[PDB]
């Protein structure tokens, strides 16, 4: 059966049935906005000062040390078949490479 | 790795844990510090209730990771 | 017919199945042997991902057929 009651479920179903679960999901949405705004604004300022269409000067010293230092460290050390670096398509590129480009038969294998 | 756990009153707690620790174990830690029962504690990461059987690594929780803690009730 | 399923760790698994079995049924078999959830599994063969509703015959699969299983993760 399905059990159409009220006590059978009143907390693990929706946040509307609990002011603690409704406020918990509202506090998380606010935090994501700070990351989506502080990050979306950082890219909006780099594009406005790329051609010269706003009141800016030269803001690329603190982030340059964060990007230049992480650009050579994050994309510099790679001497091993790390699987974590391969995404779902990169990992698929290896599994598909042996399935599509992995077969030694030719027209001389009568066995 | 010390992780941070916020509450519904602007209060964050730091607990030395690991990526292989179970959520139930973390709830017990906050129960010894704040003095609150684990049954009345709900761990939610960025809007994701953690399972008592799963660990912190199952939710990509790294060191200094913030976790939204909530207080559950018994009927009402 | 027992088919072989190779993963991304130099490991292969054998499962007694049939040409009329659904891919979701195969993922469930590997979930009982290795202990991994089916939602986190991706069956790929001949450079083609298999659907969970399709079966093994829909992709021309026979006994002792090798497959490429992958593990999917989440982030949010």
């Amino acid at each position: 059966m399905l059990g159409l009651g009220a006590s059978d479920f009143e907390f693990g179903v929706d946040p509307s049935a609990d002011p603690e679960l409704a406020l918990a999901l509202r506090v998380s949405m606010e935090e994501q906005r700070q990351r989506q705004e502080e990050e979306a604004r950082r890219a909006a300022a780099a594009s406005a000062a790329e051609a010269g269409i706003a009141t800016t000067g030269t803001e690329d010293s603190d982030d340059a040390l964060l990007k230049m230092t992480i650009s050579q460290q994050e994309f510099g050390r790679t001497g091993l078949p790390d699987l974590s670096s391969m995404t779902e398509e990169e990992q698929i590129a290896y599994a598909m490479q042996m399935s599509l480009q992995g077969a030694e038969f030719g027209q001389a294998e009568s066995a | 790795m010390q992780i941070f756990v916020k509450t519904l009153t602007g209060k964050t707690i730091t607990l030395e844990v690991e990526p292989s620790d179970t959520i139930e174990n973390v709830k017990a830690k906050i129960q010894d510090k704040e003095g609150i029962p684990p049954d009345q504690q709900r761990l939610i990461f960025a809007g994701k209730q953690l399972e008592d059987g799963r660990t912190l690594s199952d939710y990509n929780i790294q060191k200094e990771s913030t976790l939204h803690l909530v207080l559950r009730l018994r009927g009402g």
